[PDB]
RNA sequence: CCAUCUAUAAUUUUGAAUAAAAAUUUUGCCGUUGCUAUGGC
């Protein structure tokens, strides 16, 4: 069973500038 | 407490902004009042105001904000800015640039009107008239902080490449007359965006921008000998590839204009450290396919013996090398004859750069070799009777 | 308008091109008409 | 640093509109002069007019989207509009013609249902028939 | 491929020094164990 359960597993721009700003 | 109170209005706030039926949608309202003919205009007018404060007043939030209730102030923000149509947004929002006094909110609301009209089309023609003269008309206001008048500049500047020529001629002139301005700005910022305008303006005028010719080539190439000076300026890069760009617009724009001046134009691109080479050779086949020939080729025998020869630069050299490789396998074979003095004149001054070089042995015998492949170039594609007396 | 305040001989004469080409093609029409 | 963002932008916006296949703004020496003669051919051999067009493309998909959201939102609102103004009686000249051709519409499709006119005059000679006898009441 | 010429690295002069400058000539991934060696896939 354990062998089958490997097979398994196996198978905003405008928000950006104005955060920047904030940061000035 | 309060912080933890505030983020919940602010959620509560978002909740009901989110445009998650024509009775919940606050912008399907809002619409149906605008489309109603019957619906009074002052009724309209309120709304138009209304939206304004709300908009204000998110803005100042944001302005004076607490990471999470910063993101969330961008939903409500996200939710008000497509409550009202285009057309109402620009009418509501440019009085209040004049009317709001924080540099801030100016900065913001500067930016949210480019986003309104990087999704529009040809319906807004009447509207960015509009926009464009209020612009035109608050930068003087605006000189004094660089901000806003770095990011009018630039909202111009979409608006100009979006578009542009459809625009109405006066503003286009007008535009390109306070761009020229203002290229004498101390700010380096206000230089790239003078220089971008123009470049964009220069675009949709074409030959109609013959008449600032004297105004932009000139005041650009003593630009760009400050630019080499101050190698402190942390912008250098932005701002030496700022100059090259405008060359390269006009190249394509106005090559017969550009070629009395073209060998400053090849100065800017032999010294333009900061660029990166891939710039500079690319704009390079922009002056080949679009400038005369037989006019550079005279041009480069100046050139090399001025500055190129002194100059002990790899890149200069070796940039030069493409730019007179390439005219070679374009020139003509009419062309090729004519020139042919001026060419083995520079052709002799390149056999004597052994002579002054500075460079290893390794690098002139490279030198050497593609000066000989392309001296072969040249001496083929003539005729004898051109060559024998050159012999 | 043909600017000739701070162009060379070469950019000003490039002006003319423009101009008088395009006009060359009414002003030839215009001939055959009266002729 | 929004100095630094914004002077990045904008330059960088007409790297792509002017040359599209340069890259963006973010030894021996013998071996320098190799690399940049080699880099000639090599970016003189670039397809710049398909980097064009697939910039084309992308930005025309979402403004294309962006209307389909414009006019499908003003319907919407345009019949809301209708809506109240015919309650209350506030109808436009417009107005009483798209609904008159909404009654054209919705009428022609019913007309396909209701069948043709010629099979009613042998379905209705068979209808008597059937009735007659089965309902009888000649007594 | 060979030579040659560069490149990289090392000793040396001015030099507090940086600096230039002549001059010469154990793993694909993951651990443990030292300051090196071996466990799993």
């Amino acid at each position: 069973k354990k062998q089958v359960e490997q097979r398994l597993e196996f198978y905003l721009a405008i928000q950006e500038a104005m955060e920047l700003y904030n940061k000035d | 407490e309060f912080l933890t109170f505030m983020n919940n209005t602010f959620e509560f706030i978002n909740k009901i902004t989110e445009e998650t039926d024509v009775r919940r949608n606050l912008r399907l309202k809002v619409y149906s009042v605008l489309l109603d003919e019957t619906s009074d205009k002052k009724l309209i007018r309120n709304i138009r105001e209304e939206f304004g404060t709300l908009l204000e007043g998110v803005l100042f939030f944001i302005n004076s904000v607490t990471t999470e209730i910063k993101e969330i102030l961008f939903k409500v923000l996200g939710n008000v800015l497509q409550i009202l149509p285009v057309d109402e947004f620009v009418n509501a929002v440019l009085p209040l640039l004049s009317t709001s006094t924080n540099e801030d909110i100016r900065y913001h609301l500067t930016l949210v009107i480019g986003s309104k009209f990087e999704l529009e089309g040809s319906e807004a023609i009447p509207i960015v008239n509009n926009v464009m003269k209020v612009l035109l008309d608050r930068m003087p206001l605006e000189s004094k902080s660089v901000v806003i008048s770095q990011v009018i500049l630039n909202t111009m500047t979409a608006l100009v490449s979006k578009y542009g020529k459809k625009l109405e001629g006066s503003i286009l002139t007008q535009a390109l007359t306070l761009a020229t301005e203002k290229v004498s700005s101390d700010m380096t910022e206000v230089k790239i965006s003078s220089l971008a305008l123009i470049t964009n303006c220069v675009q949709v005028l074409g030959v109609k921008s013959i008449a600032f010719y004297p105004k932009i080539v000139p005041p650009s190439i003593k630009l760009f000998d400050a630019s080499l000076a101050d190698s402190s300026n942390p912008l250098k890069e932005q701002l030496q590839v700022a100059i090259l760009l405008l060359f390269a617009g006009l190249i394509k724009r106005i090559p017969s204009f550009l070629m009395s001046n073209i060998l400053d134009v090849l100065h800017v691109i032999y010294f333009s450290r900061e660029v990166d080479s891939s710039i500079r050779l690319s704009v390079i086949s922009l002056i080949i396919e679009n400038i005369d020939l037989k006019e550079v080729l005279k041009v480069l025998f100046r050139i090399w013996s001025t500055e190129i020869a002194t100059s002990n630069d790899t890149v200069a050299v070796s940039l030069f090398l493409s730019t007179l490789e390439s005219t070679v396998e374009n020139i003509d074979k009419k062309s090729a004859t004519s020139q042919s003095p001026i060419f083995f004149k520079l052709l002799l001054s390149l056999f004597e750069f052994r002579s002054i070089s500075s460079f290893d042995n390794n690098t002139i015998s490279r030198i050497e070799a593609s000066v000989h492949e392309i001296s072969n170039s040249y001496v083929l594609k003539m005729n004898d009777k051109v060559f024998r007396p050159l012999f | 308008e043909i600017t000739v305040d701070g162009l060379d001989a070469n950019q000003v004469w490039w002006q003319v091109k423009l101009v008088l080409d395009s006009i060359d093609g009414d002003l030839i029409q215009g001939i055959q008409e009266l002729k | 640093q929004t100095s630094k963002y914004q002077a990045t932008s904008v330059v960088n916006g007409l790297l792509s509109n002017l040359l599209p296949g340069v890259p963006k703004i973010r030894g021996s020496k013998a071996q320098l002069i190799d690399r940049n003669l080699k880099k000639r051919v090599q970016l003189q051999n670039r397809d710049v007019h398909k980097i064009k067009k697939k910039c084309k493309l992308v930005k025309k998909k979402k403004v294309k989207k962006h209307k389909l959201d414009k006019e499908q939102l003003e319907q919407l609102a345009k019949h809301q509009v209708l809506k109240k103004h015919q309650h209350e009686g506030t109808l436009t000249d417009h107005e009483r013609k798209y609904l008159n051709k909404l009654i054209k519409r919705n009428s022609q499709n019913l007309r396909s249902w209701d069948l043709e006119e010629e099979v009613r005059d042998e379905l209705e000679d068979i209808q008597q028939s059937i009735l007659k006898d089965t309902v009888s009441t000649a007594n």
